[PDB]
C-alpha cells in the first residue's frame, strides 16, 4: 500500500523541475525584462 | 502513512499548474521586450507619382520630398493622396496605408445617433415630425436632397437634446462640432479639420454634423475686420465652401446649431447651405404640460402631485425648465423626503421656477 507514495515521490524531483526549471526560465526573460526596462 | 500523496500531488498539482502561469508572462512581456527593437517609420500621403518609383509626397509631419518606392511596394497601388509608411533616412516608403485623421470622438466628437429617440423631448413635435421628414427621410426617398438645419432658440431644452433625438432617428453617425477648437490657435487648421469632419463622415456616411452654436466659427463677424477673423471667415467659409460648393450631404447630414438665429451669416443662411432654419418655439401650456407629463412624471411622483395646475402656473418655460419644475421640487421632495414628488414639493417649485424668469 506504498507504492503510489514511492511513486508520487518520484513525481516530485521531476514535478520540482518544471518549477525549478521555469525558474531559470523566470530569471532568463526577468532580466530582459529589467534589461530593456531600466 | 498516506498523506505524502497530497504533499506530493498537493506540490505538483499547484507546480505543474504553476508552469505557464509563470510561463505566459515571460513571452509575452518579451514580445514587448522584443518589441522595443521595432522602430517608428514615418507617415505621408502620396501627394503624386513622379516616376514609377520617383513619387512626390509631402510628408504627413512636414513638407514635401522626391522619394523612391521601397518594396512590397506596389506602383501600381501607390496613388495620390494616399498615406505610406515613410522612412526616417532613406525617406521612402516604408508602407501603404489605409487612412483617416483626428480625434473622431474628440476633435471629431463621433457618437452615434443619439441617446433617446424624438418622442422622450415631444412636445416639440412640430420641429420633431418636421425636422425628420427633412431629415431622415431624404435619405430614403430618391425623390434637391437638403442642404442645412439650423436650431435656435434656447439649447438643450431637448433642443441640443433634439440632436441626438434626431441622430438616434436616422442611423447617421451623429459627429458633434463645438467651435472654436476648430481654430483655437492653431494658427490654421480649417478645412483638414472640417474636412476630416466632412470626409471622415463622407466615407463614414451616414452621419450626423452637429455643429454647435456656431457663432465663434459662424456668423457675419464684426467690423469684419481681422482679429484673426480672417481666421473666421475662411472657417465660416470652408463649410460655405462645402456648402455653396459642389461638396452634397451624401449620406452624411450638417444640423447647424445656434440659440440665437440672427447671430449668423446672411450668406449662411441661404439655401445650397441651408434650406432649413429651425425654431424651437417654448412649449405651449399644452406643450407644457405635454412635455410636463414627460419629462416631470417620469420621475417618481403621486397622483397628490399637482398635474395641471403646475402646469397653469407653468408658463414661458422650456423642456428643461420643465425638469426644472420637476428638480426643483425634487429639492423640497429630498426635503420632504419624496422618491415620489407631492404636490407641496410642486407649486413651491413651480412658481419658484416661474419666479427667477418667466
Amino acid at each position: 500500500m506504498a507504492t503510489l507514495e514511492e511513486l508520487d515521490a518520484q513525481t516530485l524531483p521531476g514535478d520540482d523541475e518544471l518549477d525549478q526549471e521555469i525558474l531559470n526560465l523566470s530569471t532568463q526573460e526577468l532580466q530582459t525584462r529589467a534589461k530593456l526596462l531600466d | 502513512k498516506l498523506l505524502e500523496h497530497r504533499r506530493y500531488d498537493d506540490q505538483l498539482k499547484q507546480r505543474r499548474q504553476n508552469i505557464r502561469d509563470l510561463e505566459k508572462l515571460y513571452d509575452k512581456t518579451e514580445n514587448d521586450i522584443k518589441a522595443l527593437q521595432s522602430i517608428g517609420q514615418l507617415i505621408g500621403e502620396v501627394m503624386k507619382e513622379l516616376s514609377e518609383e520617383k513619387y512626390i509626397v509631402k510628408a504627413s509631419s512636414g513638407p514635401r520630398y522626391i522619394v523612391g518606392v521601397r518594396n512590397s511596394v506596389d506602383r501600381s497601388k501607390l496613388k495620390k493622396g494616399v498615406r505610406v509608411t515613410l522612412d526616417i533616412t532613406t525617406l521612402t516608403i516604408m508602407r501603404i496605408l489605409p487612412r483617416e485623421t483626428d480625434p473622431l470622438v474628440y476633435n471629431m466628437t463621433s457618437f452615434e445617433q443619439g441617446e433617446i429617440t424624438f418622442d422622450g423631448i415631444g412636445g416639440l413635435t412640430e420641429q420633431i415630425r418636421e425636422l425628420r421628414e427633412v431629415i431622415e427621410l431624404p435619405l430614403k426617398n430618391p425623390e434637391k436632397p437638403p442642404k442645412g438645419v439650423l436650431l435656435y432658440g434656447p439649447p438643450g431644452t431637448g433642443k441640443t437634446l433634439l440632436a441626438k433625438a434626431v441622430a438616434a432617428t436616422i442611423g447617421a453617425n451623429f459627429i458633434f462640432s463645438p467651435a472654436s477648437g476648430i481654430v483655437d490657435k492653431y494658427i490654421g487648421e480649417s478645412a483638414r479639420i472640417i474636412r476630416e469632419m466632412f470626409a471622415y463622415a463622407k466615407e463614414h456616411e451616414p452621419c450626423i454634423i452637429f455643429m454647435d452654436e456656431v457663432d465663434a466659427i459662424g456668423g457675419r463677424r464684426f467690423s469684419e475686420g481681422t482679429s484673426a477673423d480672417r481666421e473666421i471667415q475662411r472657417t465660416l467659409m470652408e463649410l460655405l465652401t462645402q456648402m455653396d460648393g459642389f461638396d452634397n450631404l451624401g449620406q452624411t447630414k450638417i444640423i447647424m446649431a445656434t440659440n440665437r438665429p440672427d447671430t449668423l451669416d446672411p450668406a449662411l443662411l441661404r439655401p445650397g447651405r441651408l434650406d432649413r432654419k429651425v425654431e424651437i418655439p417654448l412649449p405651449n401650456e399644452a406643450g407644457r404640460l405635454e412635455i410636463f407629463k414627460i419629462h416631470t412624471a417620469k420621475v417618481k411622483k403621486t397622483g397628490e402631485f399637482d398635474f395641471e395646475a403646475a402646469v397653469k402656473m407653468s408658463d414661458g418655460f422650456n423642456g428643461a425648465d420643465i425638469r426644472n419644475c420637476a428638480t426643483e421640487a425634487g429639492f423640497f421632495a429630498i426635503r420632504d423626503d419624496r422618491d415620489h414628488i407631492n404636490p407641496d414639493d410642486l407649486m413651491k417649485a413651480v412658481r419658484k421656477v416661474a419666479e427667477v424668469k418667466k
